[PDB]
């Protein structure tokens, strides 16, 4: 199939690393500009966590699309198009912890 | 007692000033904003009651949410409300701002501005007529008239 | 038929549109796959997805096709096809007072050449197609969210995207900000099964 | 009998639809002369 | 000393109005309310960043024009002299030079912005 | 079939040039606009003295909903549920059971005025003229919950505005 | 007794400003087919009191990014100078009789500008900074023309003493002698007070609220009062300068009334202009004031210097 | 000839400057 930006996973992994460097070097500015009440480590760990969620992906086309969406998210953060509400949406705080144990799920509700 | 009478009379003076010089901010989101303009139109003339449309939120007393409150707009509406100096009031105009209206089951519509800001008066309609919005504002003036803020302080 | 209830049919425009469709198909056989003229005199040309720029540039610059105005640019999600997304171009020819349609197809991954170089209006239309459906347009000057929320995830106009979405907003007093939470409805959207069990139009009966 | 809302027999009257911004004031010569005369009287 | 009294009274009245404004109402302040206003959204940059003047030349020349206005102020008393010929020639000379400076700035595209 | 706005060259006659210079220097058109708004000053204002004076309305006005009853006193609503089916905002919620008499009577008829689009499709679909958008438009509430009307709220509304609702139906039913 | 005179010149001016707010609202309404404030009090006469009580019972907010000292000093300077520019006005007798009251008025106006500047700068907001820069540009455009026109019209007065203006116009209004200067001075006063077609410092439709966008409750009320007091004072200056009034030394009330009526007419014309024209662009404002007025002001300054000498009509020094 | 054309053009495009130079000249 026709590629999007890369023809090999190695080429696709290169763009992921480039995005990570841009994201990693942006977190100190994001905390400073948005006046976040978190630490630089928390944001950088959060960036790592979101990258690690899409770690099982093997199709280079999907990898390119994820980086394309990754750059779009970074542009909003750099340009302060996002707000403190948008930035802190990754750090789910109002959401109560949902246990993943069967017995805990059994006690709560009919959730399969 | 003489103390209660002075406080009650002072409370009436404070309430009368606030309710008779309500300054809504120029904040309109959708179809309901057009009918809001018709309340400021010569036929109904909101300025006749002292209701004057100031622009900056810091120089306003009432926020009339007139239109659909989308998810993209919700943080902007809250911050603009928070920048209003107290005492501030919110009047929800139209079914879109009341409980989502026509777009209640929409992925990008907040189901009523009540989930973002506390609302004092709910004006029903799609859009509510210029009298219906005027009725709600005049109802807000009556609600302010029933505010015993100092009278409670004397009994705190 | 005739009489006031029916809509009159104009054969002259039908013949003209069919002739022009044959003309376009002859000029551009490399990309044109199918040509149709609907009974209400609307011409559709079906183009291989690689033919976006060539066919549109021809329909814009050709002396016998001055479709210099991009009326619309939308996508149709049919999840029953390999290429679910169907990109539709609506053109207007002020010189000949007629309109034409160009339809291509694309997957959830295969990109489409951006027609910004052909029509400058295609910019925001392609941005909206990307935002709503997920179709990526290569060589696009600025592709980003145009209609959805800034931190929105998912493409809503897809047929498999839920009507009410997955997340909802509200103001929390603890965090002093608007927070996104999983969608919970006080009343569920009552889905209605309205299709009648009897065939309505015998002229569109598909083979068994 | 049918009693729809219909135009009166013979139709309605003529409706003006063109601009009628009138011509007002004096010519430039007259206005300048009046101004200069007032200036001269004030000077004297 | 009467002018000093008037100035003192006006300043005291204004400051008393400020005091009543800042101490009569019920105050409830929090971080979001006191944040800068940027039409509902958060500002991108600081308001103390450079703000380019497209009419800088106009201001620098307004300096000299204010100077010339200062030079022209004594004219009502200057008409009371016996040397009306010299006084009139010098006043017209100053006005002609002011007009010439304005014309030079105008023709050399100085009054234009950017 | 088309008209040229602007596209009007000015005459360069010395009289015309002098008139234009007089307009530029003496601000003739500015005084013209000033006179226009001064004339508007001495007009009678179009304001109405609300709430003592109310704006004009028509029998077709779509306002607060109400469930009407037959002259006998019984509800017209026979729970056909097509008013709920036609409602484009899905504001109507209807549940019905065979009443003790065995008739088709709703047990729940709930309309959230906070979701309704005041389209009228409900009153136009009802085959027995039961649900009818009445003439009331000033029913603003201080809380959201008051706008979620029950069957009792609608029935009560119908009984209050019946006289007027009937009169409006009688005035307009020939057009429907 | 002098303190009583100070109070009798300040408090009535504040009441006049308060009721001028209502007068403006009602005039705009009736020129817009509307009715001004008509519910609060009979014919709306109690609206200003309600507005003042609301503003002074409203919570004032101190911006987090704002420099507190300047943010508080600006409103005080604005009101104090607005109340001070009435001290030398001859109605018919001035509270403080200065030989150079006119230059005092010019200096007091020049200082008042810093109120808008500091209020804008200290507000620490982009819109407020834009408003302050627009105020700077506005004062760049009108100040020279204002001073030149004032000098030219005072060349027939003999001195900068304001009281002498009454004598100079004892037989004829000075507008019959300098009506082009009268027009240009009127436009310059419109531009100076940040008023009709020149409301660029505030810019309601373009800058939300301009320099005072971050001001609320009391300070905002003080800026509004200062603005309207400057409006009335500048209209009074226009009245005394061109529309002279008869003064019978034994019945000063005659002048006072005539003066008041002329000032009221000029303020009503200010509102009239406010509800009749669109707003300038401050680039166009500066271009107008520098390229249509200033050349003409210089020419008329030459003319009004040469005229008394060429006609042997030099006014007396004393 | 040329003077008349210049003055007519001057008072048609920039009438403000024409008056100022005339008043200043006088
Ligand atoms: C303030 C918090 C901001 C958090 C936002 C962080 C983001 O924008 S996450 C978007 C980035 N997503 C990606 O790069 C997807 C990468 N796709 C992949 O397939 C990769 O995981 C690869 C190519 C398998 C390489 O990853 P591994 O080294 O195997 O693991
Ligand atoms: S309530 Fe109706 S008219 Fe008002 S904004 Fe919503 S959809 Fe538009
Ligand atoms: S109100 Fe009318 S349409 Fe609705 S369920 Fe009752 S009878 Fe049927
Ligand atoms: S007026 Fe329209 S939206 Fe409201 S209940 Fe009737 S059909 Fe539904």
């Amino acid at each position: 199939v026709k590629p999007i930006f890369s023809r090999d996973m190695n080429e696709a992994k290169r763009r992921v690393r480039e995005l990570y460097r841009a994201w990693y070097r942006e977190v100190p500015n994001t905390v400073h500009l948005f006046q976040l009440d978190i630490s630089v480590k928390q944001g950088r760990d959060k960036v790592r966590e979101m990258f690690m969620k899409n770690a099982h992906v093997t199709d280079p086309r999907v990898v390119d699309l994820l980086v394309i969406k990754g750059k779009m998210e970074l542009e909003e953060t750099i340009n302060v198009w996002k707000q403190r509400t948008h930035i802190m949406r990754f750090f789910h705080e109002t959401e109560a912890p949902r246990p993943t144990d069967f017995l805990s799920k059994f006690y709560v509700g009919h959730d399969p | 007692s003489r103390g209660e009478y002075v406080v009650a009379k002072l409370d009436d003076l404070v309430n009368w000033a606030r309710r008779s010089s309500l300054w809504p901010m120029t904040f309109g989101l959708a179809c309901c904003a057009v009918e809001m303009m018709h309340m400021a139109a010569p036929r109904y003339d909101m300025d006749r009651f002292g209701v004057v449309f100031r622009a900056s939120p810091r120089q306003s007393d009432v926020m009339i949410v007139a239109g659909t409150l989308t998810n993209k707009m919700a943080p902007a509406l809250r911050k603009v409300y928070d920048q209003m100096p107290e005492p501030r009031y919110v009047v929800s105009m139209g079914s879109c701002a009341n409980g989502g209206g026509y777009y209640h089951y929409s992925y990008s519509v907040v189901r009523g501005c009540d989930r973002i800001v506390p609302v004092d008066i709910y004006v029903p309609g799609c859009p509510p007529t210029a009298e219906a919005l005027l009725y709600g504002i005049l109802q807000l003036q009556r609600k302010i008239k029933r505010e015993k803020r100092l009278r409670i302080w004397y009994r705190r | 038929d005739t009489r006031p209830t029916i809509r009159p049919r104009n054969d002259v425009v039908h013949k003209q549109l069919s002739a022009f469709g044959q003309y376009v198909a002859e000029i551009l056989p490399k990309y044109v796959q199918q040509v149709q003229v609907s009974c209400f005199n609307e011409l559709e040309i079906f183009i291989h997805p690689d033919g976006v720029i060539p066919v549109l540039t021809f329909l814009r610059d050709h002396t016998n096709a001055q479709f210099k105005s991009l009326a619309d640019l939308t996508a149709v999600d049919v999840p029953t096809r390999q290429n679910r997304f169907e990109i539709v171009y609506n053109l207007l020819s002020l010189r000949f007072n007629s309109r034409i349609r160009v339809k291509t197809y694309t997957d959830e991954l295969t990109p489409i050449e951006s027609s910004v170089t052909v029509y400058k209006a295609a910019n925001w239309y392609e941005r909206e197609i990307w935002d709503m459906f997920g179709v990526f347009f290569a060589n696009h000057p600025d592709l980003r969210r145009i209609l959805t929320d800034y931190g929105f995830e998912g493409h809503p106009f897809r047929k498999d995207f839920p009507l009410s979405g997955y997340v909802e907003l509200r103001y929390d007093d603890e965090v002093k900000r608007v927070v996104a939470e999983p969608v919970e409805l006080a009343q569920e959207f009552r889905k209605f099964d309205l299709n009648s069990p009897w065939e309505a139009f015998p002229a569109y009966r598909q083979p068994p | 009998k049918v009693k729809q809302d219909m135009p009166p027999p013979g139709g309605y009257g003529p409706i003006d639809y063109k601009r009628n911004l009138p011509r007002r004031g004096l010519s430039g010569y007259s206005m300048f002369a009046v101004g200069i005369g007032t200036l001269l009287f004030g000077y004297w | 000393m009467n002018i000093m009294l008037t100035l003192l009274t006006n300043v005291t009245l204004a400051s008393l109005l400020v005091l009543i404004a800042f101490w009569l109402p019920q105050l409830n302040a929090y971080s979001e309310k006191t944040s800068p206003y940027e039409c509902g959204f958060d500002p991108m940059g600081s308001a103390r960043l450079p703000f380019s003047m497209k009419f800088f030349l106009v201001a620098i020349t307004f300096l000299l024009f204010d100077l010339e206005i200062a030079l022209l102020l004594p004219l009502p008393w200057a008409s009371q002299t016996n040397n009306l010929k010299t006084m009139l020639t010098m006043a017209l000379f100053l006005l002609i030079l002011l007009a010439a400076s304005l014309a030079y700035e105008w023709t050399q595209k100085g009054l234009e912005w950017a | 079939t088309y008209k040229f706005v602007n596209m009007r060259e000015p005459s360069m006659d010395m009289k015309s040039v002098t008139d234009r210079a007089a307009q530029t220097l003496l601000w003739t058109e500015l005084v013209r606009g000033l006179g226009m708004t001064l004339s508007y000053l001495f007009r009678e204002p179009a304001t109405i003295n609300y709430p003592f004076e109310k704006g004009p309305l028509s029998p077709r006005f779509r306002g607060e909903h109400a469930l009407r009853r037959y002259p006998s006193g019984e509800e017209r609503c026979i729970a056909c549920k097509l008013c709920e089916a036609v409602c484009p905002a899905q504001a109507i919620t209807i549940e019905a059971e065979p009443r003790a008499d065995g008739s088709r009577r709703t047990t729940r008829y709930d309309i959230d005025m906070t979701k309704c689009i005041y389209c009228g499709f409900c009153q136009e679909a009802c085959p027995v003229d039961a649900i009818v958008e009445g003439p009331n438009f000033e029913f603003s509430t201080e809380t959201h919950e008051e706008l979620l009307y029950n069957k009792e709220k609608l029935l009560n509304n119908g009984d209050k505005w019946e006289a007027e609702i009937a009169a409006n139906i009688q005035a307009d039913y020939l057009y429907r | 007794m002098f303190m009583i005179n100070i109070l009798s010149l300040i408090i009535p001016i504040l009441l006049a400003v308060a009721f001028l707010t209502l007068v403006e609202r009602k005039v705009l309404g009736y020129m817009q087919l509307r009715k001004g404030p008509n519910v609060v009090g009979p014919y709306g006469l109690l609206q200003p009191i309600a507005d003042a009580l609301k503003l002074f019972t409203k919570e004032p907010l101190r911006p987090a990014t704002s420099s507190i000292s300047m943010f508080i000093i600006a409103p005080i300077l604005a009101l104090s100078l607005a109340l001070t520019m009435w001290v030398p006005l001859p109605m018919p007798y001035p509270l403080i009789n200065m030989n150079l009251g006119v230059l005092f008025m010019l200096a007091m106006s020049s200082l008042a500008v810093y109120s808008i500047l500091w209020s804008g700068w200290a507000s620490n907001s982009k819109y407020a900074l834009i408003g302050a820069l627009r105020a700077v540009a506005q004062t760049i455009s009108y100040e020279v023309t204002l001073a030149i026109i004032l000098l030219s019209v005072l060349l027939m007065n003999g001195s900068y003493t304001l009281s002498t203006l009454i004598t100079t116009q004892e037989h004829i209004w000075m507008i019959f002698t300098s009506w082009p200067l009268a027009m240009m001075w009127f436009i310059s006063t419109l531009a100076e007070t940040n008023r009709a077609p020149f409301d660029l410092t505030e810019g309601e439709s373009e800058l939300v609220s301009g320099f005072n966008v971050e001001y609320a409750a009391g300070p905002f009320a003080m800026f509004f009062m200062a603005e309207y007091a400057n409006i009335i004072m500048m209209n009074a200056f226009t009245a005394i300068l061109f529309l002279g009034a008869s003064h019978d030394p034994h019945t000063p009330e005659l002048y006072t009334i005539n003066f008041v009526l002329k000032t009221l007419a000029l303020t009503i014309t200010f509102l009239w202009i406010r509800a009749s024209y669109p707003r300038f662009r401050y680039d166009q404002l500066m271009h107008l004031l520098w390229k249509s007025f200033l050349p003409l002001t210089l020419a008329l300054c030459m003319w009004h210097i040469s005229l008394p000498i060429m006609t042997a009509s030099i006014p007396p020094q004393s | 000839g040329r003077i008349a054309s210049f003055l007519k053009n001057a008072w048609a495009k920039e009438p403000v400057l024409v008056a100022s130079f005339a008043i200043g000249g006088l």
